[PDB]
Order: structure tokens, then C-alpha cells, then sequence
RNA sequence: AGAACUUUGAAGGCCGAAGUGGAGAAGGGUUCCAUGUGAACAGCAGUUGAACAUGGGUCAGUCGGUCCUGAGAGAUGGGCGAGCGCCGUUCCGAAGGGACGGGCGAUGGCCUCCGUUGCCCUCGGCCGAUCGAAAGGGAGUCGGGUUCAGAUCCCCGAAUCCGGAGUGGCGGAGAUGGGCGCCGCGAGGCGUCCAGUGCGGUAACGCGACCGAUCCCGGAGAAGCCGGCGGGAGCCCCGGGGAGAGUUCUCUUUUCUUUGUGAAGGGCAGGGCGCCCUGGAAUGGGUUCGCCCCGAGAGAGGGGCCCGUGCCUUGGAAAGCGUCGCGGUUCCGGCGGCGUCCGGUGAGCUCUCGCUGGCCCUUGAAAAUCCGGGGGAGAGGGUGUAAAUCUCGCGCCGGGCCGUACCCAUAUCCGCAGCAGGUCUCCAAGGUGAACAGCCUCUGGCAUGUUGGAACAAUGUAGGUAAGGGAAGUCGGCAAGCCGGAUCCGUAACUUCGGGAUAAGGAUUGGCUCUAAGGGCUGGCAGCCGACUUAGAACUGGUGCGGACCAGGGGAAUCCGA
RNA sequence: CCUGGGCAGGGCGAAGCCAGAGGAAACUCUGGUGGAGGUCCGUAGCGGUCCUGACGUGCAAAUCGGUCGUCCGACCUGGG
């Protein structure tokens, strides 16, 4: 029901020892194994939500 | 020429009714039931797909029968990685730790010279 | 069932308790010895009638023996 | 049934009028191609593994068997014999020319040795 | 032998749904059924997954590409603008 | 007592494996079986039945429900509502009553050693109680025999799963080695110290076992559809043998029924690997039906792993089957002999497994359960003495409840009925044949479908013909009838260039002898064994050949809808 | 919506691939392989065009016999 691809981006919880798995909308040109960064001072590349 | 018959009352050709036919010692073709095929475990999330070698590919309720020889490999990350992942993760961990030590001693030289 | 290969292992099974049936089946080329100990059937097959006779001599007499015809 | 099957084995009762299906339904073209090309591709393996064809002409005749050129095993074997008889001449003439050139270069080197001995 | 001269891949449909529509579907069917050169392993094993997803056969590195091609020209323009605004005066 | 109909013998037929056959789900509820009657029922009849009366029949750890969630249904917190109640399923909730470890107090048993109670500290997202599949997921029973009615349930024989073990049932791992000083010829001994939570292979990985707590990660469960190809099984085909039977007017080493190994453990074939080592290619090479693969390592050589439903082995020949003979009135899963064998092949049909490809603005399910790995908090005897643990071989006990008969249908269901109506499934043989088409047979069923006898009038209902004309009948070629299969030629107007097209229009088609072509397996070109296909030639039958059945009449146009 | 089951055989021969020939190049021609499709003939299945046939106080308060359209799918169908 969606033509846009979903991206399964796993994170790391900064508070407890547990890997958190989230579901992002896949931007154009990302690939498996790319370190997707997220936060305020993240550097501006394709995939880095900021 | 001997047309054979079901033995349960599962009258439909579902996935659980996956059968075969054998021959009794009393000279009669019988309709004998078959367990569904179990697949071997695969690796962990990111390598080329392929079943791990040396694990008895059965149902996990049959895995209670199995001893601690036919469910894993004696190597570390044995029944989880196909050992190509092991020989890659060892080298990757070692190289990234050594390069972070190089970056740390470069920052220490920057502290000593600045 | 299981097939015991060694005569010493079969006679150790015969010495072992919780065993209530020893059967002897003669055949046209060999002879089969059956022990129904507990939920398993152990078979020693041997092709020498003299060895069968000396194993019958070395069989412990405290247990019944059924000869199949 | 056995008499009729013996007549079919001899080749009788198999005219044009007693064919009620198409030729692809009777003997499939895909099955004919599979049998034909499996035979024509394992005869080359029996040749290459034993003695006959070398490494390089095997791939050329392999592609030429994959193409629809060689009809059957007999003319495939005849074409392999023709290429072998051509290769024998092409290596015999090359070996004769190489022997003539090698003796000429050896004579030139020995004349260089004679002039070197005359100078020193 | 060249069996079809104009329809190309669209000859699996036949006589239906218009010459202009079949001509406009022809180019993108060639684009979705053509194998693309992988930029990671260097092979040409980019097999088409579902829409938006491309998948190289060797090394299993799945990439999020265009809907019918591997790279949209608009996507290349966006990538050039993003790297330009990246190295423009350090944010 | 009574026979067109009940039962048996025989004959002739039908259903003909997509069944008028053998069993199921829903539904019926005793209809299943035996005995007795025939006023009542069955559209006539009965000695018959699904009618009536009496008496029987359904046995489960390993078949299913019960467990799990799916779409969905749902109560509490909360809100609404005059009100029974309604909205909603994580929202606005103080919505975990559990375990490990430590400390303290008390009780009990043989107070040695252990098990609980009460308190404190520490840890611990439920994607939110609960329901929801007799076709989804879901551990583990198969072989022979038994009744008038049961069958994986009952008897015999042979196995497996899941729970339980406190004074911890028996073995085997962990387990027992090295160094030093002395005695003794020596085997060995004395005393001290130290190690020992298993080993091997370069590897992929293997073994009889291999300390593991909160926590984390991963896999299985857990995947669509359709082509191809290959392996295995079952059935079918052919040749030889063994047992029985049919025909013999003449012939036929002829024809027909049968010719066995279950679950489980081990060994070995066979299939597969995107699994490893040596090794470096180009004059590019290896393989497929198709692809595909190769410096991110091809060919080649040597190894490893998975499935092993295939063969052998314990089961297992003592049963089972065929055939011949012998005793018991009977009761006896009687008694004795022989056999239950050798091979070949497949565009053969069905099932299963595996490789690979195509399709997509379709990506083709969750949960319960179970396993592995990372982590080392802790645990244990400390040395001539044995534990902490065992996912190893055994030994002992238990597995509760519910359903189990029969029809599953042109007569046990629904339609007011023994109604040409309707209802979801598995198994499917021989010939002709492309075919699971149509036709005839075998295994298995049946009496022609709620009646029989006599005659063959009109009209009718279905089927087939008819001299000459061929649509002149009729609103209309309505109905009926011509071509129909296959092979070899040859195919128009138009067009979106794909089609139109099996266009149109011709020839052959039977039987019997031949000829040529299409393969495998051994030896360093020679020899043995089978396949049904194609093409060509002669001869012949009253031009007869798709000889039954199977089965496109065609062409030119107009309007509308792609 | 969820969860299951099913669809005999032949015809046309798309993409991709191989071989040969021509050309300076663009590329073209021929012979194969391939099996694509809301494709064609056709069975089971699903519906019901015509005979305005049979029945029409019927088998039936809508059925039957031929002739039928479609049959890899915008397909048919059980249960919740
Ligand atoms: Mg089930
Ligand atoms: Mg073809
Ligand atoms: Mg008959
Ligand atoms: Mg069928
Ligand atoms: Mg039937
Ligand atoms: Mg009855
Ligand atoms: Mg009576
Ligand atoms: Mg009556
Ligand atoms: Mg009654
Ligand atoms: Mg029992
Ligand atoms: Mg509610
Ligand atoms: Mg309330
Ligand atoms: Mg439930
Ligand atoms: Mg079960
Ligand atoms: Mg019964
Ligand atoms: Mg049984
Ligand atoms: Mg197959
Ligand atoms: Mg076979
Ligand atoms: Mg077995
Ligand atoms: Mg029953
Ligand atoms: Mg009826
Ligand atoms: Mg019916
Ligand atoms: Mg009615
Ligand atoms: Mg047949
Ligand atoms: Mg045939
Ligand atoms: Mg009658
Ligand atoms: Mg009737
Ligand atoms: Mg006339
Ligand atoms: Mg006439
Ligand atoms: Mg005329
Ligand atoms: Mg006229
Ligand atoms: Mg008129
Ligand atoms: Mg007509
Ligand atoms: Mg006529
Ligand atoms: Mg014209
Ligand atoms: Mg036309
Ligand atoms: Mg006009
Ligand atoms: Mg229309
Ligand atoms: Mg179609
Ligand atoms: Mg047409
Ligand atoms: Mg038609
Ligand atoms: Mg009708
Ligand atoms: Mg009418
Ligand atoms: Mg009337
Ligand atoms: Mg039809
Ligand atoms: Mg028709
Ligand atoms: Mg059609
Ligand atoms: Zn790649």
C-alpha cells in the first residue's frame, strides 16, 4: 500500500543496554550498511535527519 | 491399481497433511505421514544468505532431543555466524580499535605539542 | 531394536538385571539371540552353532529361555 | 496390445492419417533439442577429458554446438576430424619454418662466434 | 533474428492499449528489466526488487533507488545540491 | 401358503479410475448390526428395507479439540448516558503479587545436612485482562490379528515424546598429570609443590558428555504465483524363472492373479552447497533446457557439511501372501512341505525433494513454544581424595477430560418427499488417443432409478434419412446440415506493424513388406544392449482410408462498444 | 478482511541468449534457443446466447437436452 520504500534502521539506546529498531522512510540513494546519523549537530548528508 | 485412503479425518490437502505412501510387511500399500521439512539456521542480518553448516535441520520442538554437538559449532559465534562473519568481525574490531588508538595517541601528541 | 556386535557385550547384557526374556531363533544359515530387557530389543546374530552352544552353556541359568521352534 | 506394440516397434500403424495431434505434441521440439544438445555437448567432454580436442577449440566448438549448426553426432565427429587434420598441417608447416629459422639463427650465432674468435 | 521491429519488449501484450501508450511504456520496461552496474562490487548484478528498491546480487547490499531506474536525474541534482550546501562555507 | 421384484448359481449388460468405487469436513442422530412380524409405512409388491418390536455397538500420552494468535469480538481504568447500557482497547490508569542473590528471626525431618515462613535491599515495558481455526502454527504409533457392529483406540509384537528424582538410582565425562628429595635391581612407594570447568583437524568442522545468573543479540516457527530441469518413491511397460487357473476345432516355451519389509537406530549409495585448502587464468575459460560464474579467485586436484522418504542390517519371517496335503463335531490369531525370485528402460502419469528463472505502482500473516551465540556476577574438592554440572548410555513412575458407530448420497444433509435441483475434499489402472477429451475393458459396485404384460393407431417427445431445385418458406438461414484432426504448399484488404490467420484455396491420410537417420556401455579404432520418432520406396484392397468417437462453415461490408 | 483448497492437453512465439553472412561505421539479414500474455481452441469448474426446444396441476414455488461465453485468471470455492 506504499510505493515509498521503508528502511529498517537500528539504533542504540543511550540509557539502557538494548538495540532499538525503528522504521524510517528510505531516502534516495541510501544503502544497507550506511551509518545514518541523527541529531542536532549531525553533518549534512543524504539520510541524516537533523 | 490399489487406490489408497486417508488414515486421519484431515480430508483436505493442507500443509500439515503432507504425506507419502509406503509398503507394509503384510503386502499392502499404506498411506504414511511425513513430518514437514526443517531448515537449518542461517546467519545474522547482513551477510550473503546461506544455511549454517553442521546443525541438524529439524523442528525446534525436535531440538529438545538434540545434544550439545548437533546444534552448534565449537567456534565462538558458532551456531549464529557462518564463520565468514566471524573472520570479518574479528578483523574489523581489531582494525577499528587500533585506528582509534592511533587517533587517541595523535590527540595526545596534539595535547603535548599544543 | 539394537544389534549387539560383541559376544562379551551381549553376555554383559545378559548379566545385567532388569531383563526378563531371552529368545533363541535357529535359522538356515545362522542363529539369533534376543534379549528383551526394558523397552529395547537387543539382538546378537552369530553364524556358528558351536559358539551358540557354548553361549547357551555360558548363559546364566536364573533367567528363562524361549526357543522359537 | 503386444502385437500392436510390436507393429509400432517395426514402424507400422504410424502413417499420416493416424496422427491426431501436432508434431510438437507427439515428439516435442524442446525435448528433441535437449537430447540432441546433451549428446553433442558430452561427446566433446569425452573427447577433451581423454585425448582429442585441446582447451581452446573446445570452447569454439561448444559455442558452435550451442548454435544450430551441427545437426548430429556423425557430422560433429567429422567436423572435429576436419579441424584436427587442418591443425596438424598448420602445426607441421609452423614447425618446419621454426626449424629453418632456428638453424639459420644458430648458424648466424656461430658465425658471430667465429668472428669473435678471429678478432680475439 | 530480429523478430519484432517496433514493439520490442511490449509484444507480450499484443494489439491492445494504444501505440503511444505502448511506446511510452517500452522505455521504462527496458529500464526496469535492464541490469545495472553496481557501484559497490563493480558487477552488473542489480536485480530489481519492489518499486523504489534495487538489489545487487553479489555482496547483498540493498540500495534505495528510483521507481523505474537506478538513479533519477532529479535525484542526482538533489545529491549535487546537498554536497554543495555541505561544503558551502562549512554550514 | 403366496415370487416380474427376496437370496444363491449361470448368462448378457451398465457405471469405466473426472465412477453407479474406497473414505472424509458440515449436516442427520441410532439411521450402524443381529433376531422376529409384515394391519401401518415403501406411491403395485414383498419372504425385502433406512418400517415396526427386542437386544447390542463407539475403548487413544503419540487422531483431533483442549495451547497459540490471524481478521475480529471484548471487560476493567477513563468518558458518555434520563436509563437497561453505550464509546474505546491503549487512550486521561498507582493497571508486574514474580524470580535470582545477600542479610536477619523462627519452625520441621536422622537439627550432620537440608526444605519453608516473615522483613529489608536489588532486578524485572504489559505493545496491555480474556476469547477467537475439529483445513493456519502445534513434541511424539507403527506392523500383524480380532467382531454380526471397533481400529493408528482392542490383543500380540516393536518404538517415540512430555513432566518427576529430596538421604541427590547405576555407569561414563569433569578424572586424576608434571616437577622435586629419599628408599627399592626393578615394577613401584614415601613426603612437598603446582596444574587440571574435554579433546582433534592448517582449515570448512567432527566426537559419547563439555559449569553457567540478571541482561542482550540472532535463528526457527515464518511464507505468494507460474515456468523449466534433475534425483527418489508408487503405479504402468518388456524379457527369464516359481505357484495356481483359462483355451486347445488348429496354432500358441500362450493368456491371466501374485512374486514383502512399517515407525525407530546404524552403515552405504544418490542429490545439493553462495563450505574450506593448495593453486593463478587472456590465445579468455567452466558449465545450462534456459541462464549464469570467474582476480571480491575460474578450471583442476584434495577435503568438509546437509537431506538421505533410496538399498542392506536389529525389527523380520516366528507373522503376512500363494499353492499342496493332514487331524480335531466343535473350542484352536491349528499342523507340515515349497516358494515369496533375476534384470532393462522410459518426451510414461501422480506425489515428494532440490537448483534456477520469470512476474509486481500485487511483495505475498502473526502469536504460543524451542534453540544457539555474546557476556563471567557467582559456584565447587583442593590433592594420592573426590566434587560443582551433564543437552551422554541406561533404570523407575505417570500422562487426566471430551469425540470416535454409520450416510457423507440420482435412498441416512437441505429443498413438506427414497424429488433429473444444491453442497467442500484425497486415491486414481489397460488400449486407441496430444489429452484427467470421447469409446471399450480390468479392480470395485449396480439392477435401468417410486411398476410389469400385450399390440406398434392418430398426435407428440428425442434420433436419422430422402429423387430434382437449393432459402424460392419465414420478420429474420429459426432449426438442421456442410468445413472440422494431422502433415506438406500457399495466404489478401486493412493496421496501432503486434495482428488479421487454423485467413481464403489445394494435395495426402488404410493395410503389409522394407530402406535411411536420431544412442548408451567396455579395451589402447574394435566389440555388447535397447528407444519410439521422422522421412523415402515398392505391393495391394471395389478411391477405401480423422473410415466409430474426438471436431472452426467461410468471405465482403455498415452501426455501436476499444 | 483473515485462513485453506483447485484449474487435462495443444496453438501463436515477447524480452533475453547463441551461431553464420554482409558493412568502414551505424547496424542489418538468416537459422536456432527461450517461454511471455488481464492471449487463442478446448476439459473439469463458473455463468446461461439460442432452439423463444422438453416440462409447464413439472424432477423442480426456475429444472432438464443440445447448441453455448470464459477457462492463469478483474478466476472459482470451503470455514471464521
Ligand atoms: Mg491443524
Ligand atoms: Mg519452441
Ligand atoms: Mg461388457
Ligand atoms: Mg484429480
Ligand atoms: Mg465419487
Ligand atoms: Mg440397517
Ligand atoms: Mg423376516
Ligand atoms: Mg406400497
Ligand atoms: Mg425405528
Ligand atoms: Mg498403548
Ligand atoms: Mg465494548
Ligand atoms: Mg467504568
Ligand atoms: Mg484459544
Ligand atoms: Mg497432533
Ligand atoms: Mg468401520
Ligand atoms: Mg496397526
Ligand atoms: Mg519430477
Ligand atoms: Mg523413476
Ligand atoms: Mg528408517
Ligand atoms: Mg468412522
Ligand atoms: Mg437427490
Ligand atoms: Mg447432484
Ligand atoms: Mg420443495
Ligand atoms: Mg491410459
Ligand atoms: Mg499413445
Ligand atoms: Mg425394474
Ligand atoms: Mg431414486
Ligand atoms: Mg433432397
Ligand atoms: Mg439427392
Ligand atoms: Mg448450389
Ligand atoms: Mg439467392
Ligand atoms: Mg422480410
Ligand atoms: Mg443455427
Ligand atoms: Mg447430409
Ligand atoms: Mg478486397
Ligand atoms: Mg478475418
Ligand atoms: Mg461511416
Ligand atoms: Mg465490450
Ligand atoms: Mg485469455
Ligand atoms: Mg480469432
Ligand atoms: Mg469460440
Ligand atoms: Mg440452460
Ligand atoms: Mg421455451
Ligand atoms: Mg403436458
Ligand atoms: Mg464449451
Ligand atoms: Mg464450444
Ligand atoms: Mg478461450
Ligand atoms: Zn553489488
Amino acid at each position: 500500500g506504499r510505493g515509498a520504500p521503508l528502511a529498517k534502521v537500528v539504533f542504540r539506546d543511550p540509557y539502557r543496554f538494548k538495540k532499538r529498531t525503528e522504521l524510517f522512510i528510505a531516502a534516495e540513494g541510501i544503502h544497507t550498511g550506511q551509518f545514518v546519523y541523527c541529531g542536532k549537530k549531525a553533518q549534512l548528508n543524504i539520510g541524516n535527519v537533523l | 491399481v490399489q487406490r489408497l485412503t486417508y488414515r486421519r479425518r484431515l480430508s483436505y490437502n493442507t500443509a500439515s497433511n503432507k504425506t507419502r505412501l509406503s509398503r507394509t510387511p503384510g503386502n499392502r500399500i499404506v498411506y504414511l505421514y511425513t513430518k514437514k521439512v526443517g531448515k537449518a539456521p542461517k546467519s545474522a542480518c547482513g551477510v550473503c544468505p546461506g544455511r549454517l553448516r553442521g546443525v541438524r535441520a529439524v523442528r525446534p520442538k525436535v531440538l529438545m532431543r538434540l545434544s550439545k554437538t548437533k546444534k552448534h559449532v565449537s567456534r565462538a559465534y558458532g551456531g549464529s555466524m557462518c564463520a565468514k562473519c566471524v573472520r570479518d568481525r574479528i578483523k574489523r574490531a581489531f582494525l577499528i580499535e587500533e585506528q582509534k588508538i592511533v587517533v587517541k595517541v595523535l590527540k595526545a601528541q596534539a595535547q603535548s605539542q599544543k | 531394536p539394537r544389534k549387539i556386535e560383541e559376544i562379551k557385550d551381549f553376555l554383559l547384557t545378559a548379566r545385567r538385571k532388569d531383563a526378563k526374556s531371552v529368545k533363541i531363533k535357529k535359522n538356515k544359515d545362522n542363529v539369533k539371540f534376543k534379549v528383551r530387557c526394558s523397552r529395547y530389543l537387543y539382538t546378537l546374530v552369530i553364524t556358528d552353532k558351536e559358539k551358540a552352544e557354548k553361549l547357551k552353556q555360558s548363559l546364566p541359568p536364573g533367567l528363562a529361555v524361549k526357543e522359537l521352534k | 496390445c503386444r502385437k500392436n506394440t510390436l507393429a509400432r516397434r517395426k514402424g507400422r500403424h504410424m502413417g499420416i492419417g493416424k496422427r491426431k495431434g501436432t508434431a510438437n505434441a507427439r515428439m516435442p521440439e524442446k525435448v528433441t533439442w535437449m537430447r540432441r544438445m546433451r549428446i553433442l555437448r558430452r561427446l566433446l567432454r569425452r573427447y577433451r577429458e581423454s585425448k582429442k580436442i585441446d582447451r581452446h577449440m573446445y570452447h569454439s566448438l561448444y559455442l558452435k554446438v550451442k548454435g544450430n549448426v551441427f545437426k548430429n553426432k556423425r557430422i560433429l565427429m567429422e567436423h572435429i576430424h576436419k579441424l584436427k587434420a587442418d591443425k596438424a598441417r598448420k602445426k607441421l608447416l609452423a614447425d618446419q619454418a621454426e626449424a629453418r629459422r632456428s638453424k639459420t639463427k644458430e648458424a648466424r650465432k656461430r658465425r658471430e662466434e667465429r668472428l669473435q674468435a678471429k678478432k680475439e | 533474428a530480429k523478430r519484432t521491429k517496433k514493439v520490442g519488449i511490449v509484444g507480450k501484450y499484443g494489439t491492445r492499449y494504444g501505440a503511444s501508450l505502448r511506446k511510452m511504456v517500452k522505455k521504462i520496461e527496458i529500464s526496469q528489466h535492464a541490469k545495472y552496474t553496481c557501484s559497490f562490487c563493480g558487477k552488473t548484478k542489480m536485480k530489481r526488487r519492489a518499486v523504489g528498491i534495487w538489489h545487487c546480487g553479489s555482496c547483498m547490499k540493498t540500495v534505495a533507488g528510483g521507481a523505474w531506474t537506478y538513479n533519477t536525474t532529479s535525484a542526482v541534482t538533489v545529491k549535487s545540491a546537498i554536497r554543495r550546501l555541505k561544503e558551502l562555507k562549512d554550514q
